[PDB]
Order: C-alpha cells, then structure tokens, then sequence
C-alpha cells in the first residue's frame, strides 16, 4: 500500500507572501517516499524546460524564489506549480 | 536683438527689423500690439478672460487684472485623497471621525466633521457621513438624504438646502457652502471672510500652503500621518502607521485599473489637457479601481473620471465623455410618461428660472458647472419647483418658510 | 488635548467617574483631572514638561499649556534639477519638463543682480531623453560670465580657468573632481554635479525670499502660483509655465508627454523595478532614513529615468544618489550604500587615499592651511569622492605624506628647506 | 507580404531583399514606427551560437497593443503566465502544432515558427511606409530606402547592426567585418539542378529564383561536410511555394536530408492540418 | 448559455460546466450534416470559472464569427451563399437563417440558440438532442450518456490538447469577502420589485446564478456582471406576459437619449419590447419567423413626416429613401 | 542589544488556506526570547480576554484553528492577530 496523493496547489505567484511559490506535505504525511513537481497550466514539462531555477526534494517541498528569476525572462515572475507526494502505509 | 513678444521678461542673453518684434501668429508686430498667450492659446489685444471671480485684459502683451479675493475650496474624494484651501495634495487613510474644517482652533460658530470607513479589505478608507454644525443646529449628510438634528429654539442660522444635478447642494448665511456627490466626494466652500481662522484637515485658508500641516497642537509637522492623526475625534480611535498600497495588494486588479483610467490621458480629454493637470487624477483612478474588492466597482470608477470632468467644465472645456456602454446616466426616468423635458446636460450650464429665483433669492456661488439631468420646462408652466421635480406655473409652486416646501 | 469637546456634545448626561469644575482631564500622561497650566505636551514620543523648549526644523517652540508656542527661525531654499528634466522649486513643487533651449532657472529682480541659466538639451535619441549640458552664470552686474561645461572645463569670459578661482564677490571650488562648489557673496551658493549624469543644486537665503524669477518659481511659501509667469497669470501645465523662460527666440515650444517609459520598454521595466524597489525595502541602507525621508516619490522617479534614458544605469546610480543626498541634509548620513548597487568606482581610488562619504572643501592641502581664514567656505554640503583619511593630509601632487614632512607654502617648498623659518608640520616658526 | 528569416543566418524583407547578417546579440525584427501610437513589435533574439553550420533562435519577444507574448523552444508565456495551447482569447489565437508555433493576431499580424531557425511574419497591407525592423520598410519598394538613405549604399552587415536593441545588464559585441570571401560560383550548377526539380512545377511562376539560388551559394561553400545548410534553403524555398497559393511536391529522399516521425507518419510538404482522429 | 457558465438545453435541463477550450453548443454532424456553433469559453475571473466570449456559426461554408460586440463575415463562398440576415433589436444582435436556425446574443456572454422544428432528434452537443426527453441529453461524442456534467461536457471540447475540468469551483467559497455584496444586490429576484413574476417564473435558479457570477467577477467590472444576471430573469417575466420595470438610476441605467438628434426626443427606453413599428424591411414584405419583441433595449418612435425605422443606420427615414438590402449589405 | 520586532500580520481568517490564523517568525529571526500575542482591531485585550483557544509560544509560533472555535461565539471564526518576537543580537 504506497498509493500516490493528490495534486496539491495551495499556493500561487500573484498571491501570498512569501515572494513565490512553496509547496509542502504537511497534513498529508510525515515523511514521502517520491515527490513529483509539475506545472499547473502545462503539465507535461519538466522542470529542466521550464528555466526557472527551483527545488524540489523530499525533505522541505518545493522553493521558488521571485529573486532568483531576475534576469531569465522579460516577467521575472514564478510559474505556478503543484506537486503529489508518495507515501506507504500499513 | 531679436524680440519674440514671448521673451519680454527673459532678458535677451545669448527676420523682424529694429523697432518691430514677432508675435507668435505671424509678421512683425510693434511692442504696443503685443498678443498675449494663456494655456496655449493666443489672445490679441483688448481681449477679456475671467478667472474664477476676476477679470483679466490683454493691455500690452501681459495681463492686467481685478483683485478681489474669491472663495476658497477644500476637496475630500475617493480612497482619502485631500486638497486643502491652499492647494496641497496629500493621502490620509484614517478609520476614525476627522476634523474637516472648524473655527474653534486655540469662540468659534462651526464645526464640519468626516466619518471616514473602510471601503474595500487594502485598508484604505473613503469619507461615508458628513456632520455639519452650525451655531446650535446640526445636519446631517448621511444615506443619500439630508437629516435635521437639534433645531434650536429661536436663532436657526439660516440654511438652504437644494439638488442641482447629482449633487446636494447645502448653504448658510454666513458664508459656508457643502457641496457632496451622495456618495464620497464632498467640496467645502468658505466665503473669503475666513482667511485665516480655520484649521482641520483643510488647513487655514491664508494663501501660504508651507504650514497647512499644523496639528491640534499648533506645530507645523512635515508628516501627512502625524498631522492627520491629530485631527481624530475618539481618542481611542487607533493610528495610521502607514499608507496602503492597493495595486500591490491586489496584483490581479491592476490590468483593469490602468486600461480604464486611461481615459483621462487619451483623445476624448485632448482639450483639458492644456488647462488641467490630469497626472493626479490618473493616479487617483487606478488606487481608486485596485481597491473596490468587495463589491460595486464601477461606482468607484465613474466618480474619479467625473472628479477630472468638473474641473474642466470649470475652467472652459465642456467635454462629453458617457457612453452607453462607459458610465451610463438615466435620466429619461424623470420624465413625465413620454413627454421629454429632463436631458442630460454633460456641463450644467443653462440657467432656467425657478420658483425661488422668480422671487429674488438668489445664491453667493455660481453652481452652474454641475454634472446632471436638468429640465427644460414646457411653455405653459416655465417654472421649475424644486423640492419635487415639477415644472409648475408660476402661480402654483409653494411657500419655503423654515427650509420646508408648503404646497 | 481635545479642548471645548462639550460645544459639540450629541449625548445627554448619566452617572460615573468624572472630573470637577475647572481641572481638565490628562490624556497625554496617566493622571486624574489636573489643572490645565500642567498639561505636558507631547512630540512623536517624548512627553515634554511644561516650559521645555525644542529646536525644530525652521523653528524653535515652547510647550505652553497643552500647546506649542512656535516662532520662525532663518532657513535657506533649494532649487534642484536632477535627471536630465526633474525641476523641484523653492516651495516644494515637482515637476518634468524635457526642453530643447537655454531656460532662465533663477535671475534676480532689480534691474542686474545676477542670472542662472541652463541648457537643457535632447541628449540620446528621441525628444523625450533629454539632459542638462551647460550651466551659466551671469553674475557681477551682469559683466561676468562663468560657463560649466559638463567636461568639467570652468571658463571665464571664453577663457579657461585654473581651480581654484577666488576673487571679491564670487569664488569657484573643486573638492572632488566630480563636484564644483560655487559661492557669490549675495546669498546664492550653486553645487555642479558632474557623474554619473550632470546635474544643479542652487541655495538662496531667506532675505530673498519673493525676489527671484526662473524655472525655480518665487520662493514665497505657497506653491501654488510657482507657474506664475512674468506676464500675468498662473498656467496650468509644467511645459507652459516653462516656455516663457526661453532664453532664446529661435528656440521651439515644447508641450508635455502623458506616457511612462516604462510600458514602451518591457526589457528596461523589469531591471528598473528590481533595482529602484531597494529605496523601499528594510534590509538595505537605505532603510535608515524612511523615518525622515519618505522615499514614495523617489521611487516613482526612479523608475522613470531608468526606463526613459539610454544608459540606464548612469540614470539609476543618479537617481539612488539623490535620496542618499536629500537624507544627509536631515542628519541621517549613509556611509556605505555603495557596496551591492554602483560600486563601478569604489575600488578606483589611487594608492594612498581612498573611497569616502564626507568630503568637504576644507580638508585640502598644507596651502590651505597657509591661509586658512580665506577660502573654507562653510555651508555647503558634503560629498563622496576620492579622499585622504582622518589625518595624513594632501600634499602637492600624488599621494597624501603624514602631517610633520607636508609641505611649507610663493612656492610650496619641500620640508628640508629653511628661510630663519624651518619648514615644520603645517605652520611655520617664523 | 511577407518578411522570414531562416538557415545559417539568411533573412529576407518584405521587398525582397535577401542578405546575411550573423549577428548573434538582440534585435528588431520588424516593428511599428509610425509614431503616434506603436500597434505592434518583435524582437528577436540569436542564440549563443549553435555551430558552424545551423544557426538557431534562443526566443522571440511580441508585444501587440496591451500584452506581450514570450516565446521559447519549449514554452510560451502570455503576461508571465504560462498558456496551454490552442489559447483562443477574442483578439489573439495562440497555437502550436507539432512542427510550428502561430500566433494570430486581429491587428493584422501572423507570425509563425518552428522552433530551431525558420521564423515568418505576415502583415497586412494597413502597415505601409509605418515598417521599421530589420525586415525593412513595407513601401514596396525593392532595396530603394532600406540599403540607399541618403545616397550612401548601407552593407547588409551595417544595416544589421543598426536594428540592436540595448539591454541594460548586458554588453554584446557586434560582429566584425570579414574579409571579402571568394564569390561562391563553383556551385551554382548543383543549386540550380537541385532547386528546380520536378517537384516545384507550379511555383516557378509563383515564387523567383534568383534570390533563392543566390543564398544557396554560400551555403555550399560555408558549410562543408554534411548537407545541412542546403536543406534549409530548398525548405525555405517549398514554403515559400506553398504560400502564394501552389503545392509542391516531396523532395526528401533518404539521402537528401530525410526526416523521421512514429508510428507510420509518412512526412509530406503541403497537406492539410485537419486531421479526422478517431 | 449565460454568466459563468450555465446552461439549459433544448429539452430543459440545467447544468453547470465551467471548460477552458473551444465546445461545441449545437452541430448536425452527429455520427452528412449542414451546420455548426461553436462557443470559446476563457476563464473571467480568477477563480477558475470560465465564460462565454466567441460564438462561431457554420452555416454551409459561410463562417460567421460573433466577437468584440460586433458580426464579421469570413469566407464567403462563391455562388451558394445560404440566406442569412442580421440586425440589432434592443442590446441584443440577432442572425437569423433561411434554413431554421436563430442566434441571439446579448454583446457580453448571454447567448440564445433556436431551432425550427424540423430539427428534432437530428442535433446534438452541449444543447442535448431536442426530442422531448431529457434523460439522454449527456451523450458524449461516443455516443454513450453518462450521469457526469463533466464527463459530457469535456467530451465536446474542439482540441484535443485542450485540458479537462475535473471539478467545478465555488466563487463565494473562494472569495468569502464579496459574498455579502452578492447576496443584498441579487436580492431583487426574490423581491417585491418581481412578485408579479413569481408566479409564473421560478426564481431560485437565478437567484443562484446571479450569487454565483457576482462573486467571480473579481479582476474588474462586476456591476456589469450583476446587470446582465437581473436581465435574464426579467426577460422570461416579459415572454410570460409580466413587464417589470426595474432599472433605477443607480441600479443598473440605462442611457438612452444618447442616439437622440441633440434634443429631438425620439429613442425611448422600452423595458419589455413591445411596440411594433415600421422598418424598411417589413415595409417590403419582409417577415421574421419568430416573435423577438420581448428584448429589452432602447426603441425609436419615429416622427410623422419620416415614420420609417432604416436599420443600419440607426435613423428614421421617408419611405422612399431609405436602401437597397442585397446580399446582406445596406446600400444608400 | 535584544531589540523587540515589528508586529507580523501575514495572514488572516478571512484568507489564507491553513482554516484559521497562524503567525510564525521564519525570516527574521531564529530561536527567540519572548513573544507577545495580541489582536489587531483591539490590541489592548489578553490572550483569556478574547475567549478563543489558541496556542502562542516561542517554539512554533502561533496557532488558531477555525475548528477549535465551535460552540463558542455565534459566529466560530478566529480574530486577526499579529505577534512580536524578541531576539538578542551580538
Ligand atoms: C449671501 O451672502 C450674504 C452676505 O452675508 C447673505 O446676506 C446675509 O443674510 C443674513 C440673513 O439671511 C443677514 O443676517 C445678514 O445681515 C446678511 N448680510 C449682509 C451683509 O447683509 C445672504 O444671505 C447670502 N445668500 C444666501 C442665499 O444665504
Ligand atoms: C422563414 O422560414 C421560411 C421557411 O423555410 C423561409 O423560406 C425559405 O426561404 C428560402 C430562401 O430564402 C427558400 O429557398 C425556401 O424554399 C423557403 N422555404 C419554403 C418552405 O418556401 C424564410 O426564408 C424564413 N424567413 C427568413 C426571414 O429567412
Ligand atoms: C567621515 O566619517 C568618518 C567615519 O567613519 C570619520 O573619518 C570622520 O568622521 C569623517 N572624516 C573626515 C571629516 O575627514
Ligand atoms: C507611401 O504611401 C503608400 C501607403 O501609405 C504606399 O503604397 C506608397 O508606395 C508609399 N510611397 C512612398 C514614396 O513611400
Ligand atoms: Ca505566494
Ligand atoms: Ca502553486
Ligand atoms: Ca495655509
Ligand atoms: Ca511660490
Ligand atoms: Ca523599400
Ligand atoms: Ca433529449
Ligand atoms: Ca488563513
Ligand atoms: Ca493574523
């Protein structure tokens, strides 16, 4: 039993506070097995076609930072991202 | 040495003949015909302009004019945008009752108060209630309507209270004049017997704008925040510690904001461009338009583009800036079933005979630049009573004792 | 605080804890119902006693009871013209202009007193990149002609000069090498900006005060009739206003410009928002003045040369140095906001001296010790160039040699020589 | 008409007109210079330099009236969001196709690309004498104010070099001037055979030959080796055929640069985009 | 098809579908076939709801397209040309066909489809069949009815890389703070301003319509949101036989003295349409096949010494000069 | 120097996706002193005069549950609050 989750985006670009994008698993599970990071508006791309500079791991969750997208585009903005979590139970 | 008729006063530092110079319109022009030029048109000689109260006339290339002393005007409009009797634009976002303009300063006849609301979730605030006092009377602006408080035995200071277009229209005997639009955009005019002896919000009225910031403690400080929050009537009323930024706290209504008031910097107001300024009132659309997120937006759209519209009525250029589809106006619904007499007249300027002017009274301003729908009254009953929209013979209006309307 | 509250009472009466007849009630403190004559005033904290007195911008007040007592002290005006067309008057008044002519920024009343001009020219491509090019001074009855080339190359009468220049009613400084500091004996003091792009700060005394006429307005407390011509009437515009002071016939009118350049660019947009935005964030050091300075409308100003100009960079590092300007003349001086943003010359400084924020003119040579009561020049403002630390002062050429072997100032002679004066550590035994 | 930039560095203006200029910094492809009001502008933008032989396009910027459309080999972005294709907002058609990206737009503009080398613009004829890109102005005048302004003859690698546009991080340097190669004539014999085979029949009429078999000149004698520099001209040239209105034929054997799809895909010039998909 | 995506099909079933592509509304080549209307859905808000803002009408080869408040003609083909007509009847744009089929569109979002009776059981799309029976109105395109709204409806989007909705959103969910202003200005359906209309049209389904639109509009203009929602119900209370006058000069006004001759008082607001005067088309035998005077909008009352409506100019004309009217063209 | 913060409000029970309102001190300090826990439209009342259950300590910060506000009021909804870190530096 390690079925995968949901696809989770409870976070956007031109919202919240924290100059970005982040992702996390909390309330869902306490330590993942995989993690996959895609994009909402196109996702079949990888993460190596979308330019931004991100990560994207299993210990934290997904960081994009506006900062760090200064000079890559003509926006300088995050794309918005979502992610599922795999996790095994019992 | 070639003189201009523009370069008189300039000095000549670094074709027409000697003696003779140009005009700017054309050939060689003598130094005693001289035009004159005023927001980028030309006036030959013996030309007669007003501006506001005065007279001006083009004598020998420059302006020789009346000096009399007009009356003042404070502005409050929109997400709290001020100009003060003296003509000093600032911001202030207070959640609180402000001194607007009073008499008692360090005894005293009036006193005008703003209740001043959050309108939106930015944290910006615009003017919702306004409290007249007079002597002992006190008014009311409040709900669309005004509301008499405490009549007072046997002074009663005498007010009028009428509608000229989409404004009320208050004014005393003594020399205040309350202007408001029904919903945030109020104007204060005194009569220039209060130079000096004001303070509030609106500051004091001595044409010198480097001390309109005096707070309630008589100290000229150079923040719009510490002035503005000495001027709260509770004290237990909070400070504003900032301004907000509503196109930052609202990043997706900025795309809409910034595509509607262009309107004020396109071709439709090409003719206000050379007499008003439209920069402060671009900038006051769209912090107006970022920050209506509850509900009814476009009423907060179409009164910062009639704020701009006034004032070019004002100084000469009557500009027709509705649509159908852009800021429409009703005003067929006046209208006796299908007999038309009340037209829109985008610039107000038509005097008609009332049932009030027929007997003398007459007022201290001229109003006659308010936006509106206004009657042209039929010819068997050319007189337009007032306190119910009716044209009515001459004969048949009323009795106005005591600011009532007596059939 | 709130006095004659009762003349505005929409209440009726009820019981509680009040006060007695007279004995108003302390707000500003913690106390009961104390008697007027004790109320302590207050001043963006501090809860000054009654009869403390303060020196306050332009004026010095008294707490009397409840309320200041304020009474007018002697405080100069400064007109400023930053970018190539950012005019800010006596009275405050900010506006853009974008000429193409010599304009008349200040000249005196009387028939002569002096005359201020300036070009005002279209320097990169289109109409609306425009920069100022050339100061002139008009001044000693109007017989003297000084020219500020922007090259440096100060010329007199079509002649150049030697700096420093100091003659009986004027006198012309150099402290930095991209700094010009000018002082008249009638009251008018000018500081010539020459890097990253070219730019003026004038100084009138308050006796002046409704005596001058220019593209700096009037300077008699209201701004509202700074656009005030010299024929009459107030115009509406900062480019009609500004036509009139054409110091030249030939010249074209010119009209405003209702756009921002930052929509007709999208590729200076975004270098012009992640730079300029660090005038309102905290972590940097610009955030120790937003208690004096306010920098919302420095800002917008900066955003706009950076995207309107070709070399957005010299239009950015102009418009970063101008906040960090108008924040030392309130006390809060920024030593150190160049490290992150326009150290293109920092690190540029030659051997012995180097990069500072406070040069002034009178931290020159052992020659300016000789006369040391002549040319010091106090009241002007300090700027950041190339210079010698707290001691070790400039010698004649190259680096700047400890105090004792400076130089004997005639001829600077070495320090071996001996009239019976032995040449010593900046004075003379003679 | 139609202005296009293809190959190893080749372009092509609305009047004809073609040249080479290998410039590798940011430019102006064509834009709006007619002074009132701008509708419309592309920016165009050279790689790093792939090798010596293709010559791609790293990104294209298009800003139309209100909103600016970026796009890249993977991606395109409208207003910094990402846009899944077909994007049919009602004055701008978004669409991307297995080979091409188009963008049609309501101001009379279509661009349209693959995503390597070849990009194509098309304007209506309300744009004449506003034109100001590289692509020359739109008067239909043939080399008349593009090359000859005040009677000096502008070279094609000085026109190139005026079309820049400044980016304010980034210094780029202009490329310099080569010496004057030989005039590549000892292949004109194998353009010419190649080029009007039988499979171009009806747009010999349609589309010239002589600029075409001009810029195919340089393309032998500067890439050496593999034909792949040949094969993006003739490719050049079976597009501009089946535009005007004609239909060519196939020409890709398997050893005149073939090219691979899955599945049984056969690949063909000039069929229809409307496929019935089961 | 109206606000933020709703619908009601031929047969009377009401859903919600909130799709981000190109859909199909009615065709005929159902599984060989002569028309087609497509609708372009875009997101309006930012909530993820989506409406309407292009129709597409394939009659034959003639290509209509509705778009930017105003008609255009795309491909016209060389000698069959299928007889259409278009004119403006109040703030509604009307083309009608020669062959049965009918689009009304109210400039914004609202669209109303009509098929003669010749078409029964013979269409199929997002509109259903039009059989008289709704318990088949979801088949897909593979033929197959589901019991999913969004099953059926993301098997009639246009491309295939378009994506698929897989939930419906809540607008008052995700904007909590416009809900108050919803609900008090959509409580004029349920009002006394209606109550000759609620016993003869149900007003729930609007009043939750017009909740659901009000707080979406989010990005800028929801007072145009809210004007067209009160407009839907009280077009139904007028086709019922209901007129309710209910615009105000602060609720929703209307600015019909704008096309007057400057103070020559002849463009009336009609709030329920019914008034039939004398075009230049109908004076020529012309005939409509449908009744189309329950629009509201702004109507002339031509004068009498001109007492003749011209269409395409929007002015009252002499019986004699007024147009040609060939090839759907006004000709002076 | 152990200077106090600034008041943090960076999020809000009308907004936000967490179901009521939580304020921690990431980004501007590490492991704090003391932390102050007030309200913002009535910034005088204690934490027990509000009547809601929250928890505020300098471990994670700040926490209000929406769900936890049952049965209390008529209204069940956290109030807006902003917290204070203290943080000593060298
Ligand atoms: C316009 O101003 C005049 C001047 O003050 C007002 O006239 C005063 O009217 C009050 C009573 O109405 C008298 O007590 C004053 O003595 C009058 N002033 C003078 C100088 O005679 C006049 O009322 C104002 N107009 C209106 C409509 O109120
Ligand atoms: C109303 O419907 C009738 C019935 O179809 C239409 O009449 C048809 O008109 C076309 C050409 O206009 C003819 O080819 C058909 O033969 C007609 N039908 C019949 C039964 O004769 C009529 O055109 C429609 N009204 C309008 C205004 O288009
Ligand atoms: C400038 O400030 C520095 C402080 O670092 C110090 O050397 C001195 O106060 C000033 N230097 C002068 C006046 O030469
Ligand atoms: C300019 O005018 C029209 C389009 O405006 C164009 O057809 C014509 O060829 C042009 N003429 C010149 C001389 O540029
Ligand atoms: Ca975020
Ligand atoms: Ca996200
Ligand atoms: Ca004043
Ligand atoms: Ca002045
Ligand atoms: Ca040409
Ligand atoms: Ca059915
Ligand atoms: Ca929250
Ligand atoms: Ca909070």
């Amino acid at each position: 039993c390690c079925l995968w989750s949901d696809w989770i985006n409870e976070d956007h670009p031109s919202s919240g506070s924290d100059d970005g994008d982040r992702e996390t698993f909390d309330g869902v599970c306490g330590a993942p097995e995989d993690i996959e990071c895609r994009s909402v508006k196109d996702p079949h791309l990888s993460l190596e076609q979308h330019g931004q500079k991100v990560q994207c791991d299993v210990s934290v969750g997904f960081i994009c930072k506006n900062e760090d997208q200064f000079g890559n585009g003509p926006f300088g903005l995050c794309y918005d991202y979502k992610i599922r979590v795999n996790c095994c139970w019992p | 040495r070639a003189l201009s008729c523009q370069t008189l006063a300039a000095g000549y530092y670094h074709v027409c003949p000697d003696g003779l110079m140009d005009d700017g319109r054309g050939g060689c022009v003598v130094e005693k015909e001289c035009p004159c030029v005023h927001n980028n048109d030309l006036y030959s000689s013996g030309a007669k302009i007003k501006v506001d109260c005065n007279t001006c006339t083009c004598k020998r290339g420059r302006w020789v004019c009346t000096q009399a002393v007009c009356h003042g005007t404070c502005s409050i409009y929109g997400s709290g945008h001020y100009i003060t009797f003296d003509g000093k634009y600032y911001d202030f976002d207070g959640h609180c009752s402000y001194v607007a303009v009073q008499d008692y300063c360090g005894l005293g006849s009036f006193s005008i108060i703003t209740e001043n609301v959050p309108c939106g979730t930015t944290g910006v605030t615009c003017s919702k209630a306004i409290k007249i006092f007079m002597g002992r009377t006190e008014l009311k602006l409040e709900d669309k309507h005004r509301v008499v408080i405490q009549r007072d035995e046997g002074h009663h200071v005498a007010y009028t209270t009428r509608e000229v277009g989409q404004y009320l229209v208050v004014e005393s005997s003594t020399g205040i004049i309350v202007i408001w639009d029904k919903r945030t955009t109020v104007f204060i005019k005194l009569a220039p017997s209060y130079k000096g002896t004001v303070c509030g919000l609106c500051g004091n009225f001595d044409h010198r704008s480097n001390n309109d910031f005096t707070t309630r403690d008589h100290m000229v400080v150079s923040s719009e925040l510490d002035f503005g929050n000495s001027w709260k009537e509770a004290p237990t009323c909070p400070d504003v510690s900032t301004n907000p930024e509503p196109c930052s706290l609202n990043p997706h209504r900025r795309s809409w904001a910034e595509k509607q008031c262009s309107i004020l910097k396109s071709s439709v107001f090409s003719i206000c461009h050379s007499k008003v300024d439209p920069k402060p009132f671009y900038e006051a659309c769209v912090h107006d338009s970022c920050s209506c997120d509850t509900g009814g937006d476009c009423e907060c759209f179409c009164s910062a583009v009639a704020s701009y519209a006034q004032e070019c009525t004002k100084e000469g250029a009557c500009v027709f800036w509705r649509t159908p589809d852009l800021c429409p106006i009703f005003c067929d619904y006046y209208n006796p079933p299908h007999e038309c007499e009340w037209h829109y007249e985008p610039c107000g300027n038509r005097s008609f005979e009332t049932c009030r002017t027929i007997n003398g009274i007459h007022s201290n301003i001229s109003v006659s630049y308010l936006e509106g729908c206004y009657p042209r009254c039929p010819k068997d009953r050319p007189i337009y009573e007032e306190d119910l929209k009716k044209c009515v013979t001459a004969d048949k209006c009323g009795c106005y004792v005591e600011d009532t309307h007596y059939p | 605080s709130h006095l004659e509250v009762s003349s505005l009472c929409e209440e009726h009466r009820m019981d509680g804890c009040f006060c007695p007849e007279g004995t108003v009630y302390d707000d500003i403190g913690d106390s009961g119902c104390v008697p007027v004559s004790q109320c302590h005033c207050r001043l963006h904290g501090h809860l000054y006693t009654p009869g403390q007195e303060i020196t306050n911008d332009c004026e010095q007040c008294v707490c009397n009871a409840g309320r200041w007592v304020c009474k007018d002290l002697p405080c100069p005006g400064t007109c400023a013209l930053e970018g190539g067309s950012h005019i800010t008057t006596f009275d405050g008044k900010t506006y853009t202009f974008h000429g193409d002519c010599y304009y008349v920024l200040a000249k005196g009343d009387h028939n002569d007193s002096y005359a201020l001009l300036g070009e005002l020219a279209p320097c990169g491509s289109t109409d609306k990149q425009t920069c100022l090019k050339t100061v002139v001074l008009l001044a000693d009855k109007k017989k003297n002609a000084v020219v500020f080339k922007s090259d440096g190359s100060v010329l007199l009468n079509q002649l150049q000069v030697n700096l420093p220049h100091v003659t009986a009613s004027f006198s012309v400084f150099r402290p930095s090498s991209y700094h010009i500091m000018v002082s008249m004996a009638i009251g008018v003091r000018l500081q010539v900006q020459l890097a990253p792009v070219m730019q003026l700060f004038v100084t009138l005394d308050q006796a002046s005060q409704g005596q001058v006429q220019g593209l700096c307005g009037n300077f008699n407390g209201l701004e509202g009739d700074d656009f005030k011509t010299a024929s009459g009437l107030v115009e509406a515009t900062g480019a009609g206003f500004a036509n009139t002071w054409k110091a030249q016939s030939t010249c074209h009118d010119k009209l405003d410009w209702l756009d921002d350049p930052c929509s007709l660019n999208i590729e200076s947009a975004n270098y012009a928002e992640h730079w300029c935005s660090l005038l309102k964030k905290t972590e940097t050091p610009f955030g120790r003045c937003h208690s004096a300075v306010d920098p919302a409308e420095y800002y917008k100003r900066c955003k706009y040369d950076t995207c309107n100009c070709q070399n957005n960079e010299d239009c950015l590092c102009a418009a970063l140095s101008s906040y960090a300007r108008a924040c030392t003349a309130k006390g809060v001086m920024l030593w150190g906001w160049r490290e992150h943003v326009c150290n293109k010359d920092v690190g540029s400084c030659p051997n012995s001296q180097v990069f500072l924020y406070n040069l002034t003119t009178c931290q020159q040579t052992c020659r300016s010790l000789s006369e040391a009561d002549s040319h010091c020049l106090e009241g002007f403002a300090p700027v950041d160039g190339c210079g010698c630390p707290d001691h070790t002062f400039l010698d004649e050429k190259g680096r700047c040699v400890p105090l004792a072997k400076c130089s004997c100032y005639g001829l600077y002679l070495e320090a071996g020589d001996v009239v019976r004066c032995v040449c010593r550590d900046g004075r003379l035994h003679c | 008409n139609v202005c296009s930039t293809w190959g190893n560095f080749h372009y092509k203006t609305f009047d004809g007109d073609v040249f080479r200029f290998p410039g590798l910094c940011d430019y102006n492809f064509a834009s709006d210079c007619r002074g009132s009001y701008k509708e419309f502008a592309v920016h165009l933008k050279r790689g790093p330099g792939q090798a010596e032989a293709p010559a791609g396009v790293e990104s294209i910027l298009l800003t139309i009236k209100d909103d600016t459309i970026y796009l890249t080999r993977h991606l395109a972005v409208l207003n910094g969001a990402v846009v899944s294709t077909p994007h049919y907002s009602p004055g701008l058609l978004i669409e991307k196709s297995d080979a091409y990206t188009k963008v049609y737009s309501r101001a009379g503009l279509t661009l349209m690309w693959n995503r390597e080398d070849a990009l194509m613009l098309e304007l209506d004829t309300k744009f004449r004498n506003h034109t100001c890109g590289l692509c020359g102005d739109y008067n239909g005048l043939q080399s008349y104010s593009e090359f000859l302004s005040d009677g000096v003859l502008f070279s094609p690698l000085e026109f190139g070099n005026m079309q820049k546009i400044n980016q304010p991080d980034v210094v780029c340097e202009d490329p310099e001037e080569e010496v004057a190669p030989a005039s590549c004539s000892e292949h004109r014999a194998e353009c010419e055979r190649l080029l009007t085979a039988e499979a171009f029949a009806d747009c010999q009429d349609l589309v010239p030959l002589e600029p075409y078999l001009r810029a195919c000149q340089q393309d032998r004698c500067r890439c050496p080796g593999g034909d792949t520099c040949v094969c993006s001209t003739v490719a050049e040239f079976s597009r501009q055929c089946s535009h005007a209105g004609g239909r060519p034929g196939n020409w890709r054997t398997a050893t005149l640069c073939p090219k691979t799809c899955p599945g049984n895909l056969v690949y063909l010039e000039s069929g229809s985009p409307c496929m019935d998909t089961c």
